[PDB]
């Protein structure tokens, strides 16, 4: 096990410029937990190097050791996406990236954590109320606890419901139909913010759609006039394959693990077009 | 003559307005002289949680904390009701005097101690002060009986007529009624729309039972079947046509009438001509490559098909009928409602403005309400001394402007002939010579009634000013920090 | 390979993903769980073996990180020792591969820093660089107010002083006069902070509820707020850097929870500042260690120990 | 009164409370069992008690009375849908996706509205489909739970925050020089000769200056406006200060009616001398 | 004496001879603040309404006496009133006169026969209508809740929602955005009628649909009706005697001529040239009377003979007829759609900054007071898709151990709501076009050292000339104040 670290330890030694561009990368990419696009990658880099004494590599080189280095030290790896007008899982040739971890899923660890969790739900806002000046735990975060942000993870909530209900509407959903639905989830579309968000429904999609989670579509007709629709992102193509959302419908169903079968091809049918594998 | 069921003692400790405070009380009227440090009186703020509401209705303040003493366990209640006259539910048992003890509790449900003369318990649970709180017709979820003076003075410095239309809405309950009926409307013709939606439903449906109550093939296919059989009949016949000739005459009997024997063919009388028969034969022979074959499949499934479709039509349309004679009883209940609403309306309007003349003939006064629906507003014209007639309330002086907004607040709360009520720190808008004149409304008629009783809290030294020898006048006091 | 090193992938996912906080306790079930795909478990091993084991992979992470310009950080956990085990319970569901449910030790922490001031990859995290330049006045303000110069008999007693004063009378017990005039306190002004210049009030108070949220600041039980643990292991020298406070004995732990008596009097002035923040501070777990051991006496040339007993909230 | 006696609309309160009892439950069994018979009975039970009290004008019970109609009506509503359309196939379909993700069930019932979920009521599974349309509100479910399944199996990236690096790189001075050890009255500084529209300034602002209360000066033995000095705390906080400012209500009051533009100026300037105004 | 500093409107000169409970008067003025904070018992109660009858303004509005006659005390009838006013042309719309006055000479007196009180402008009479003007052009409005103060104004105040003082502060500002937003409240009420009727066009729809199957039924009805047409049947029946002849023993037959007279003009003018070319390819074609058995109804029972319903198909043609007229309107219908949503746009993008933009501002006025005074609070909008519910809200914080709350009855105690509305109000002095502002009986429950930092904003503000005129009153004082040259004193 020592001997692939020193490997890194020593390629990383020959390469300061690769220290500075895979430490770049990460922070970045995490900042907004957002895509990384090539022209910036590929300016601020280059201008690195130059900085650095040295010219421009060999990307194919330079891109297969950021590979190894980033999956030794941390097991994430710098995806790329397929091309949009396409429709690859190509290498050093694509032009947007985005960090993703390559660690194996245990079927217990992370039930732990995700059950605690969900009871740190139960008491800090029992009947409807919320945790900040009102609550007198301080810290109510009790100095230290999983849940990390009190925050985010309701916008995770949301936007995996969003996801779900694009999957079974065969990655075609209108405007309409997506509004009727969060209505009668307990999302209002009065327009009042909700409350552990501070943001409206229109405004998450849209920002979505700048992170890329959802793809939007744009077309005009007589009949109907301006009408959206929305198509999964690439970005959920290159995250979410059949085993990832198998295994969240494998949690939702909470029931026996042995009728697993016969449900693969189900759910692959319920949704159908998501990409070319 | 007064019922029973007047409330008669309270003992305020550890309370958030009074540490340690004892009261007691007359039936017909009480007025209770006290300055309060805050926008909750002293007893009104014990008395509504005393009478088992709770502090969510009233809204003075939504909070477990600051309605009890800092630190101290307990804000404990004791109040009083008399028993000992006519009208009540057992006093034999439960005594003369009910008294029930409360204690608002920082990290504690609601304690039921509700007790008697006897001191005892017989019931520590939520239904039963319910049903014994009923029986004296006491208002269980309407603050109403419990007029805060933020309400109070709303509504008696408003000088709109819309307003005091929807003040006197809001009053008892009409505004909760009508919108709840009016809610009723919306759900039915939910209800009308869902279940056009469920008429397309049945209406295919109805299209696979009219193919199964496909159906045209099973006749169609029972009268081929039978054409054969005829027809292999009719063939047997030139045989009776008898050196040797007996070659295969009678064995087509046989045969052919496994489908159907000779014992059933004469009981069925046909023409006896074979060309028509052959004809039909292919008429039938090719009618079926379009019966079996435009939509058709195996015959054994495609009869289980039919009774399966023509069984769930049947179960479908049943519930359909279900949920048509669900609509029926929605709407027949709702126009039995629209009846109820409209006796309760004219009933409602009628007695609110006998209450306001009765009221303004003690003033000495004269006048009547006007409920208009289209603008939803309340016209009320005034008499007054030399008037003659009646003219609008909005050219009235401010001290009867005021006064007739007193009457009209008691007519308002007169329809509902409950027996106890609580009033608080009325707004000081009622101006000194007014509220020695004027308001001696609240004396006059408070005192009058033995069949309901009040409390009230004063903000300023009313028996300073009372005449306590006016029949009926009594008046107690408490501190003053 | 997915075995050995899987287990501090694991680990390392598990404290970033909580922004990097963990309780010590917290991690060794963690990995204890983690250790279900492993191998097996082994119930009998000595409990303090188990924590050994989990410093030395931290430290096995440590070595492999810091030539990567990261590290994996202890420090005295700010609350005194039992204390913190009583904050909440200790497996919310008692759902767990062991029954053995029993933490003794749990006055250590560990944080993940790399000591970089140039940082020159990162411009802004999460915040726009007006944010940035507030929550650099926030850190500023609460900082510099945390000495304080005027005080009265408050005797706050929520968290820290009845803890303390039952540990001093476990030493020994004389308990009477330890309720001293004079307190510090590095959670102040909480509406001083609202009273900002450039930024409206409404987002300013957002703002506030997401540092509090995002686990950057800690908010006294009162309500008064305050740096935390995760910044404080973080911040290090550079609020030193520019008002040098110190340390005790240990290492690079500063001194923000500890005793802070000393009389008026001071020591050798290599700065104006009294307060102790030049000399003559401990930690709160080091003031247990003193009184139960060797050395009785206060080493400021000689100071009595009744009179001492005054602490930082 | 005897004609709509209570006792009958007391009774038919009871009644009808009931009947709420018995339809907070009887939700759980509508949605579960895939019938409406309970609420069809239920429809029987109101009308009884609607019928048994008309003709009278209390109207306390409509309001609660509807709930049933409306609860009713919802309840047949949706189960005209779930009792099975296709009456053989269970599918994994739309409808099947929204309700299971609202199922979780551990807490926000179980725990929270004192409240247990029973777990007895593959083609018999869509009846277990229709337990989920009560929320009526977004704060009731756990959306900690679907948050949190998030970012641990699906997301599988990389989530942290970095170090906090970027962050890293007129009267009053007069009274001041009278002092509070003396006592010189306001005419001093009102006598300018007939300005009589800026000797008012200091009268009127000046009255009655003894209401600070550091001293209760005894009634004045001539009434007029008086001014007087003294030192008090100097704290700047408003909020602590109030304890004290309220004390000095102590000074008694004493009222004199007089107060007109004074019996003539010529008495006060002779006995302050002077004629310029000292003051700004 | 400034042509500036002395805003236009404000009140320069008093000279109310023998009028007040006080009856002499005679007052004196200066541009930044004037208060007139009077002593205990024989104090200042009845001397708040000496400014609503120079507007002419109600007291059965403010209520301080019974009515207005009983401001005419015994002994005096005779009170002139000499009252004058300045004008910068910063907000001119003179009334009577042009914009060149040095100062209008105004005197007035109400006399007991009449409820109008007499007016004069340079010794000309007026009426209740001249008066009411100067309070449009000059926007000092006393009846106004935005201009005028009191305790229970205050008290009024803490209790209105937001919508309504959204609108009465906007209108305070600038009526002209709300005309904006009372076209865009009737454009968001046609927004509901076109969606109607756009569910109207989506039924018209289905219903086309449902039109264009019962079309398809039409169509085999005409085709069942043609097979009934094809008729054949008078023509075979006659073809009996072809093979007859190959007389008397088979003699029933020729019937058909009994008849043939009538038939061969009854089927004329139908097919009359078909009759023949029916044999003109039975000669060449062996058809039978069998093809026409066959193409009786029993052909036409496929589609289940369907009881002749021509008429149906005729009420089908009317209402096509009406929905194909319903799809000549759907046009200028829909272009009336976009047109109501263009402007819908435009009006709101044109709206949304300057209302933003001032809100804001005031915001930023709360949030310095704030600061000076100690505690935290802060003033919100809320705005959802609906511009009739838009509403803005009052945010204060006074414990360090509660958050930020919206102001309510429910939450604080009474002298907190004063506290906000009042710090709230002064909040607009810079921004409303009223040139002076006043407020009395506060401390009526709500302590004095609040009243401080109000008073030195408005003083060290007023210190930048071109603030606006203010008068403060106080039942009771304290020292240890903040004092200023601006200190300005009167009686």
């Amino acid at each position: 096990d020592l001997t692939e670290d020193l490997a890194v330890a020593k390629i990383v030694k020959e390469n300061p410029v690769a220290r500075k561009m895979v430490r770049y990368i990460l922070s970045r990419g995490e900042s907004q937990n957002s895509i990384i696009t090539r022209n910036k990658l590929q300016s601020v880099i280059h201008e690195a190097a130059r900085e650095e004494n040295i010219a421009k590599p060999s990307f194919s080189k330079m891109f297969m050791d950021i590979n190894a280095i980033l999956y030794n030290v941390y097991g994430f790896e710098l995806q790329g996406l397929p091309s949009k007008n396409n429709m690859e899982p190509l290498g050093h040739r694509a032009q947007k990236f985005i960090l993703l971890n390559n660690v194996p899923h245990s079927k217990n660890f992370d039930d732990f954590k995700i059950l605690q969790s969900a009871h740190t739900y139960e008491e800090l806002i029992v009947t409807g109320e919320y945790i900040g000046d009102d609550i007198a735990s301080g810290t109510s975060n009790t100095l230290e606890s999983k849940l990390s942000t009190d925050r985010d993870l309701v916008y995770k909530g949301v936007l995996s419901v969003i996801l779900c209900i694009v999957f079974f509407s065969k990655n075609n959903i209108l405007h309409q139909e997506l509004i009727k639905f969060l209505e009668t989830f307990g999302i209002p579309s009065d327009g009042s913010k909700i409350a552990i968000l501070n943001i409206t429904i229109e405004d998450l999609i849209k920002s979505l759609e700048k992170r890329e989670y959802i793809v939007r579509l744009e077309e005009k007709s007589d009949t109907d006039g301006e009408v959206i629709s929305y198509r999964i992102g690439r970005r959920t193509q290159a995250e979410l394959g059949l085993e990832s959302l198998e295994k969240l419908v494998q949690e939702i169903m909470g029931l026996e693990k042995e009728q697993t079968k016969s449900l693969h091809d189900d759910i692959i049918k319920s949704i159908g077009d998501s990409y070319s594998i | 003559e007064s019922p029973s069921g007047y409330i008669k003692k309270v003992i305020l400790r550890n309370f958030m307005c009074h540490e340690h405070f004892e009261l007691e009380l007359g039936s017909r009227l009480n007025f209770i002289v006290g300055n309060n440090g805050s926008g909750k009186s002293a007893i009104l703020t014990a008395i509504t949680i005393g009478l088992g509401a709770k502090a969510s209705e009233t809204n003075r303040g939504s909070s477990l904390k600051d309605l009890i003493r800092e630190g101290c366990y307990s804000a404990k209640i004791i109040l009083h009701l008399d028993n000992s006259k006519y009208g009540a539910y057992q006093q034999g048992i439960f005594g003369n005097e009910i008294i029930v003890e409360r204690i608002i509790k920082r990290d504690g449900p609601a304690s039921f101690s509700l007790r008697s003369e006897n001191g005892k318990e017989i019931s520590n649970k939520k239904k039963d002060i319910q049903t014994v709180v009923d029986y004296f017709s006491v208002p269980v979820s309407n603050p109403m009986c419990f007029l805060s003076q933020d309400a109070a003075r709303s509504f008696l410095t408003a000088s709109t007529s819309q307003d005091k239309y929807s003040h006197f809405m809001k009053g008892t309950l009409l505004q909760e009624i009508t919108e709840n009926l009016l809610y009723a409307s919306a759900i039915h013709d939910s209800a009308q729309e869902n279940m056009a939606l469920h008429l397309e439903n049945l209406k295919s449906l109805k299209a696979e039972y009219e193919d199964a109550k496909l159906n045209q093939t099973s006749d169609l296919n029972e009268r081929k079947m039978l054409l054969q059989a005829k027809s292999l009949w009719i063939d047997v016949a030139h045989n009776t046509d008898a050196a040797a000739l007996k070659e295969g005459i009678q064995r087509q009997i046989q045969n052919a009438c496994a489908f159907c024997s000779k014992e059933r063919i004469e009981n069925v009388d046909l023409p006896d001509t074979q060309e028509e028969i052959k004809r039909e034969l292919d008429k039938v022979s090719r009618m079926i490559q379009k019966a079996e074959k435009s939509l058709g499949l195996s015959q054994e499934e495609v009869i289980a098909l039919f009774e399966k479709c023509r069984n769930k039509y049947k179960e479908g349309q049943k519930k359909y009928m279900e949920i048509d004679e669900a609509l029926n009883r929605l709407h027949n209940s709702l126009k039995a409602r629209d009846q109820n609403y409209k006796n309760a309306e004219k009933g409602t309007c009628f007695d609110a403005d006998m209450d306001f003349r009765a009221s303004l003939k003690v003033r000495k006064f004269s006048g009547n309400l006007s409920f208009i629906k289209d603008t939803k507003s309340l016209e009320i014209y005034i008499l007054t001394t030399n008037d003659e007639k009646a003219r609008n309330v909005d050219t009235l002086s401010g001290g009867e402007k005021s006064f007739s907004q007193m009457a009209l607040l008691l007519a308002t709360w007169k329809p509902m002939r409950s027996r106890i009520i609580a009033l608080d720190e009325f707004d000081v808008f009622m101006d000194q010579v007014n509220r020695k004149i004027g308001t001696t409304l609240i004396v006059k008629k408070l005192k009058d009634i033995a069949r309901t009783q009040t409390i009230i809290i004063t903000p300023q030294d009313i028996g300073k000013i009372a005449d306590i020898d006016s029949s009926g006048v009594s008046i107690h006091r408490m501190r003053d920090p | 390979p997915v075995t050995g090193d899987a287990t501090a992938k694991y680990l390392l996912q598990y404290i970033l993903s909580a922004r990097g906080i963990c309780h010590e306790n917290a991690l060794i079930l963690a990995l204890m769980r983690l250790e279900t795909d492993a191998s097996t478990l082994n119930t009998e091993w000595s409990i303090q073996q188990w924590v050994d084991k989990l410093n030395d992979y931290i430290n096995a992470i440590n070595v492999k990180l810091n030539l990567l310009g990261y590290k994996i950080i202890r420090i005295n956990h700010g609350i005194g020792r039992n204390a913190v085990t009583l904050k909440a319970k200790q497996n919310f569901e008692d759902y767990a591969v062991l029954q053995s449910i029993v933490l003794p030790e749990s006055n250590r922490f560990f944080v993940y820093v790399n000591l970089a001031s140039t940082e020159e990859t990162k411009l802004a995290t999460r915040f726009n660089q007006n944010e940035i330049e507030f929550m650099k006045w926030a850190i500023e303000q609460f900082m510099i107010s945390g000495e304080t110069i005027v005080e009265g008999p408050a005797l706050e007693t929520s968290i820290i002083v009845k803890e303390v004063n039952r540990i001093l009378v476990a030493a020994t017990g004389d308990s009477n006069l330890a309720k001293w005039r004079k307190f510090s306190t590095f959670t102040v002004g909480s509406t001083n902070l609202f009273q900002f210049q450039e930024l409206t009030a409404t987002d300013i108070e957002d703002l506030l509820l997401r540092l509090c949220e995002l686990k950057w600041f800690y908010r006294t039980q009162e309500g008064k707020f305050g740096i935390d643990l995760r910044c404080i292991a973080e911040l290090e020298e550079y609020l030193t850097s520019m008002y040098n406070l110190n340390t005790c004995q240990n290492c690079h732990k500063l001194a923000i929870q500890g005793v802070r008596c000393g009389n008026e009097s001071c020591r050798e002035e290599n700065e104006e500042t009294g307060e102790n923040s030049l000399s003559q501070i401990w930690h709160v777990d080091c003031f247990k260690h003193y009184i139960t051991h060797v050395s009785k006496n206060c080493d400021r040339c000689g100071s009595s120990l009744i009179t001492e007993g005054v602490y930082v909230i | 009164s005897k004609d709509g006696d209570p006792q009958l609309e007391f009774k038919v309160l009871q009644g009808y409370r009931d009947l709420e009892s018995e339809m907070h439950k009887g939700r759980a069994q509508v949605t579960r069992t895939g019938d409406i018979g309970v609420a069809m009975d239920n429809l029987n039970a109101v009308d009884s008690l609607f019928n048994k009290v008309i003709g009278i004008k209390n109207n306390g019970l409509f309001a609660h009375d509807a709930r049933a109609m409306v609860s009713i009506s919802e309840l047949a509503q949706i189960s005209v849908r779930n009792l099975k359309f296709d009456d053989s196939r269970s599918m994994v379909n739309l409808e099947n996706i929204v309700n299971s993700l609202k199922r979780y069930m551990l807490k926000e019932h179980f725990k929270l509205n004192n409240i247990a979920e029973n777990r007895n009521d593959t083609s018999m599974r869509h009846s277990y489909l229709q337990q989920f349309s009560h929320y009526n509100e977004f704060s009731q479910f756990n959306w900690f739970r679907i948050g949190a399944l998030y970012n641990t199996i699906s997301k599988n990236a990389p989530i942290t925050d970095h170090l906090m690096g970027p962050l890293s790189i007129c009267f009053k001075k007069l009274s001041k020089k009278l002092g509070p050890e003396g006592s010189i009255n306001l005419f001093k500084f009102i006598i300018d000769p007939n300005s009589f529209s800026r000797s008012i300034e200091n009268l009127f602002y000046t009255s009655f200056l003894i209401k600070e209360g550091k001293l209760l000066m005894e009634h004045d033995e001539e009434g007029l406006p008086t001014i007087k000095i003294k030192q008090s705390i100097s704290h700047t906080d408003s909020r602590s200060k109030e304890i004290e400012r309220q004390r000095r209500r102590a000074a008694h009051q004493n009222h004199i009616i007089f107060q007109m533009d004074m019996p003539t100026w010529r008495k006060l300037i002779k006995k302050y001398n002077i004629t310029s105004p000292f003051l700004d | 004496p400034d042509l500036s500093s002395f805003q236009p409107g404000s009140i320069i000169k008093i000279r109310l001879q023998d009028f007040v409970t006080y009856t002499l008067t005679e007052f004196n003025l200066s541009p930044s603040l004037n208060m007139i904070i009077g002593p205990n018992g024989s104090g200042k109660s009845t001397f708040v309404c000496a400014v609503c009858l120079g507007l002419a303004g109600k007291p059965e509005y403010i209520g301080r006496s019974k009515k207005v006659e009983d401001f005419i005390k015994n002994g005096q009838d005779v009170s002139k009133i000499e009252i004058t006013l300045k004008n910068s042309p910063n907000v001119t719309d003179i009334e009577y006169i042009d914009a060149r006055d040095e100062t209008i000479k105004i005197t007035r007196i109400i006399t007991r026969s009449k409820r109008r009180s007499d007016y004069l402008i340079n010794d000309y009479q007026v009426s209740e209508s001249v008066v009411k003007t100067l309070v449009a052009q000059l926007n000092i409005q006393l009846d106004n809740l935005c201009q005028f103060l009191s305790q229970e104004r205050v008290e009024e105040f803490a209790r209105l929602k937001s919508v309504k003082l959204l609108v009465e502060t906007i209108r305070s500002i600038d009526a002209s955005l709300l005309d904006v937003l009372d076209e865009l409240r009737e454009l968001q009420g046609n927004e509901q009628s076109l969606q109607k009727d756009l569910d109207f066009k989506k039924a018209k729809i289905v219903h086309l649909r449902q039109e264009s199957d019962k079309l398809r039924k039409s169509v085999e009805s005409l085709r069942d009706f043609q097979n009934k047409k094809g008729q054949l049947l008078p023509y075979v029946k006659v073809k009996d005697h072809k093979e007859k002849l190959n007389v008397k023993e088979m003699r029933d037959t020729p019937e058909f001529q009994s008849w043939m007279r009538e038939i061969r003009s009854y089927d004329q003018d139908t097919k009359e040239k078909l009759n023949k070319v029916a044999e003109k390819y039975e000669e060449e074609g062996n058809f039978n009377l069998s093809f026409v058995q066959d193409v009786l109804d029993k052909l036409e029972s496929e589609i289940a003979m369907v009881n002749h319903d021509e008429s149906a198909v005729t009420i089908l043609d009317q209402v096509t007829a009406e929905l194909r007229e319903l799809e000549h309107t759907v046009p200028q219908q829909s272009k009336d759609l976009e047109t109501i949503k263009a402007k819908l746009k435009e009006d709101h993008a044109v709206l949304e900054p300057k209302l933003d933009d001032i809100v804001s501002k005031i915001s930023a006025r709360f949030a310095r007071l704030f600061n000076n005074v100690g505690s935290a609070g802060a003033v919100r909008l809320e705005k959802p898709k609906d511009y009739a519910e838009w509403k803005i809200e009052i945010m204060v914080k006074f414990r360090d151990n509660a958050p930020l709350k919206k102001l309510d009855s429910h939450t604080q105690s009474g002298g907190e709501r004063a506290v906000s509305t009042v710090l709230y109000m002064i909040a607009l002095q810079e921004f409303t076009s009223a040139p002076f502002r006043v407020v009395d009986e506060i401390n009526q429950g709500m302590d004095s050292r609040n009243e401080r930092i109000v008073h030195k904003a408005m003083v060290e503000n007023a210190c930048a000339e071109n603030t606006s005129q203010y008068f403060l009153i106080t039942p009771k004082l304290l020292t240890g104040l903040h004092y200023h040259e601006k200190m300005r004193i009167h009686c």
